């Protein structure tokens, strides 16, 4: 079967929410044996866009990754149910609630195949992961490393942003109960972003050195593109140079200051005198 | 409902205690926990001037937008403020300034019930323009 | 009131990008007929019909 | 005139030809702003002699 | 040759070609106004100069351009770590 | 835009009237403007309110962005495209600067809009000259905290 | 006090008395006076808060 | 208001064509100055038109 129609991945914030919700709605389980359901979204596009999700009853256990209970005849008809609902909902995949992908996963991958004609497997979590994408999308293939590994089926990551729609858009808004002070539009959302930006990067870096760890001992096996990529990174470096800024901005301001003082010196005289004869008044005024 | 609103009622004069809960509430689900989360604090000083809780009653409402959050934080300073009646609208005007029947409804409210025995011209005069409006 | 008027402009953006979807099209086009304020002006449109309409803050 | 925007070196006794335009846009108008501001500062002085 | 080595001296040139200096300043004359590249050639012998303008623009936007790329580079590697990370599953 | 109902019985609308499906709830009713909309739902229907339910781990879910917007802030802006930005500036500013200059020998008066009419235009042209030395602020601010900026940190 | 330049003469109701009384009172004193200096900025970040409130509102 | 079709103020505005046609034609306005010395020509121009128009009663 074909896993052909991406080449990129969006995902709406429907599909985050579906996933907690349905948790308490099937039996309360809340990943504690892990969930599987069918990724619904459209077809006959290079881009896919996971419009939705519902939550098909899974349990793997936690005794044993190799065994769960998958309900196949959910599928076939929630298949019929979809064309009611818009002619554009068809099974592209199926999601994984996480924490982490398994190599029991190409096992669950085979089922979900002959369903869908561009099967994906999408890990949506249940927890947000970071202030980042809480989704990462992956697809499975057969390739090779020159680690001295023959022919493996494993999951590459494909690139993953988060989409939406116009009617799905605004109803988002209305929803939210959250002002935003991350909105990154403008200069005041784009200091914050500069300040999380380190914490980001820390946050990433973190994990590529232990990756390099894990290889040289505590032996894990080698993927040839993550080490070719990252000597990549060190090697472009140059040192700075200029930037600065005028003394500018601070004369316009100084403008606006002698305009209002010029009035207050002709103003200040008969403003002054006034005063205590008004002060009088006031007084008296006030008792009736 | 019955037990959100129940929480500030048993914690009644051990003052100090309620700023914690304030907290703990807003931070768990539903905008109905959050909501009582504003009336516990208010409670239980009654009729103290305590600065901390009017400042985050206050906070609360403004940066983060939730119908039920605002409205009720608006009321909760009646209470607080009650012991001088006279102080109360000038803190009370700024709510009523923003634009939100929610956020509107507490400041009227708060007014009311400060005011309630020894009045003030002023609380009373605020409240006229509100009742003319023609939302509900 | 300090940390209130930083929260205040935060909500302008937010309020923005909201006003700005029905801002953009369906646009139609009519030709500027004449001024009744400023603040809510006459203009003519391309079918016929003539129309009131406020104006939006977004230009002068 | 600067028909090739070049320089004829009398200290070799040779011609240079280089990439050595005349100024640059940022700082040409820069220049003629930064002029304009010392006569607007001057009659903010004039102004500024009522207050005291 | 021209397009590597921004820099090189008449007399290394003249190395290079295995022909004398003055026959690669005849060579260099047609080329120029062919215009398959662009040289700077002097008759002094210090430098010959290749795609260098003399200006600190080309260092400037350069300067930022390797900056640039970088940034990309660490975010799209990490996302590939995180599916060795797990472990127990590859090894 | 958009409403709930609820039906109305036929025997209730006689004897009760349509007030009392307001009692003992929120009782709110709507007017979706004028025209067939509010006639049709005089004779049909009791018209109640929406409120949102929402949850903080619904919040939490909308708010999340990307991995990339972190590296995205760090980004070394072009010289290229900066110069751009400052000759642009630079070229507005001496346009303004000139009606700034005329614009001083006068406003002696308070109330900045009659400062408009008078210096020409929606605006003080003080003002314009300060919004555009703050776009190139905005500019010129990514571009030398990330200069250093990336230069130490990959070093 | 009834009084804030110098006069009288010590008993400790005296200069001394009056003196020391004054100081007692300046730490209370110090807190209103704080306050009226602060109402001339209060205002200042009131005018330009309800102009903003107003517009993001509306 | 378009939302009924109803009435919602009486506007100010009311366009007049008699002042479209003046327009679009072009008459370059002028007076008495221009001719100014041929008196008697100036003068029955003002007789015909401007007493029976201002005061019928003439």
């Amino acid at each position: 079967m074909p896993e052909l129609a991406v080449q990129k991945v969006v995902v709406h914030p429907l599909v985050l929410l579906s996933v907690v919700d349905h948790f308490n709605r099937i039996g309360k389980v809340g990943n504690q044996k892990r969930v599987v359901g069918v990724l619904l979204g459209s077809w006959q596009k290079k881009v896919l866009d996971v419009s939705n999700s519902f939550a098909v009853p899974f349990d793997e256990d936690d005794k044993d990754d190799s065994v769960w209970f998958l309900d196949h005849d959910y599928l076939e008809n929630m298949y019929g149910m979809f064309k009611k609902v818009n002619a554009r909902e068809r099974i592209v995949g199926w999601y994984h609630t996480g924490p982490k992908l398994h190599k029991n996963d190409i096992a669950i991958n085979e089922l979900m195949k002959r369903y869908c004609p561009n099967s994906v497997l999408v890990i949506i979590d249940v927890k947000p992961k970071d202030l980042g994408l809480p989704t990462e999308a992956y697809i499975s293939v057969e390739e090779v490393h020159d680690d001295g590994t023959p022919t493996s089926k494993t999951f590459e990551h494909v690139t993953s942003e988060i989409g939406a729609e116009e009617a799905e858009e605004v109803g988002v808004e209305h929803l939210l109960r959250d002002i935003k002070d991350t909105t990154v539009g403008t200069l005041s959302q784009r200091i914050t972003n500069q300040v999380h930006g380190l914490k980001g990067l820390n946050s990433k870096l973190l994990d590529i050195r232990t990756y390099l760890e894990k290889v040289a001992s505590g032996k894990l096996p080698i993927n040839h593109h993550i080490i070719y990529q990252l000597q990549d990174v060190f090697n472009l470096l140059p040192d700075a140079s200029l930037q600065e800024f005028v003394k500018a901005f601070y004369l316009k301001t100084n403008d606006q200051m002698v305009v209002v003082y010029l009035a207050s010196l002709i103003r200040s005289v008969v403003a002054l005198h006034n005063l205590i004869n008004n002060k009088i008044a006031n007084r008296d005024a006030e008792k009736k | 409902r019955g037990l959100a609103v129940g929480i500030a009622l048993v914690m009644y004069g051990r003052m100090e205690e309620a700023d914690a809960l304030i907290e703990s509430l807003c931070r768990d689900k539903d905008p109905i926990l959050r909501r009582s989360g504003m009336y516990t604090v208010a409670m239980a000083y009654c009729g103290s001037g305590n600065n901390k809780a009017i400042r985050r009653l206050l906070h609360v409402a403004v940066s983060d937008v939730n119908d039920d959050v605002r409205r009720a934080a608006v009321e909760s300073l009646g209470f607080i403020l009650f012991r001088t009646p006279e102080q109360c609208p000038s803190v009370v005007s700024l709510l009523s300034e923003s634009y939100n029947p929610h956020v509107r409804y507490g400041a009227a409210m708060a007014l009311g019930v400060c005011c309630a025995g020894t009045g003030n011209k002023e609380a009373i005069n605020l409240l006229e323009p509100m009742t003319n409006d023609p939302v509900n | 009131i300090k940390d209130e008027q930083k929260n205040l402009k935060k909500e302008f953006l937010h309020a923005q990008e909201e006003v700005k979807r029905i801002q953009s099209i369906p646009l139609v086009i009519g030709q500027f007929l004449e001024a009744v304020d400023q603040n809510t002006a006459i203009v003519g449109s391309t079918t016929g019909s003539n129309y009131y309409v406020r104006i939006l803050s977004t230009i002068d | 005139d600067k028909k090739f925007h070049g320089i004829l070196d009398q200290g070799e006794g040779v011609l240079i030809i280089f990439d050595e335009p005349p100024v640059d846009k940022t700082y040409e108008a820069a220049l003629e702003t930064i002029q304009n501001m010392s006569k607007v500062v001057d009659s903010l002085y004039n102004k500024a002699k009522k207050l005291t | 040759m021209a397009k590597y080595y921004t820099r090189i001296t008449m007399k290394r040139m003249a190395q290079l070609l295995d022909l004398s200096v003055d026959e690669s300043e005849a060579f260099l004359s047609n080329l120029v106004v062919n215009k398959t590249i662009f040289a700077k050639v002097d008759r002094l012998a210090g430098v010959i100069n290749f795609q260098r303008p003399k200006d600190p623009n080309n260092l400037l936007n350069d300067w930022s351009q390797k900056l640039n790329s970088l940034m990309s580079l660490v975010n799209k590697t990490t996302h590939l770590i995180a599916k060795e990370e797990m472990i127990h599953n590859l090894q | 835009v958009i409403d709930a109902f609820r039906l109305i019985n036929a025997n209730m609308m006689v004897l009760g009237h349509e007030p009392r499906q307001t009692t003992s709830n929120l009782g709110h009713l709507n007017k979706p403007s004028i025209q067939a909309l509010i006639h049709g739902l005089n004779r049909h229907y009791y018209s109640i309110t929406i409120n949102y339910r929402k949850n903080e781990l619904e919040q939490k879910m909308l708010l999340n962005l990307h991995k990339k917007s972190w590296m995205e802030g760090l980004t070394l802006q072009d010289y290229s495209e900066h110069c751009k930005h400052n000759e642009s500036v630079v070229k507005e500013m001496l346009e303004l600067a000139k009606n700034y200059n005329k614009a001083v020998e006068e406003e002696d008066k308070m109330t900045p809009e009659q400062l408009a009419i008078k210096n020409v235009g929606k605006q003080d042209p003080k003002r314009h000259l300060e919004e555009h030395v703050d776009v190139l602020m905005t500019s010129n601010i990514v571009q030398c905290l990330a200069a250093m900026l990336d230069t130490v940190v990959f070093k | 006090m009834a009084l804030d330049g110098p006069e009288q003469m010590e008993l400790e109701e005296g200069k001394a008395g009056s003196g020391l009384r004054q100081y007692y009172l300046s730490k209370i004193e110090e807190l209103q006076l704080i306050v009226n200096d602060k109402s001339q900025n209060l205002r200042r970040l009131q005018a330009q808060r309800n102009e903003l409130n107003a517009k993001v509102r509306l | 208001r378009n939302d009924s079709y109803t009435l919602h103020k009486i506007l100010p505005n009311k366009v007049d064509p008699l002042v479209s046609l003046m327009m679009v034609e072009k008459v370059p306005d002028s007076t008495y100055e221009m001719i100014g010395g041929l008196d008697k020509q100036i003068k029955e121009i003002k007789e015909v038109i401007e007493l029976p128009v201002k005061h019928p009663e003439l």
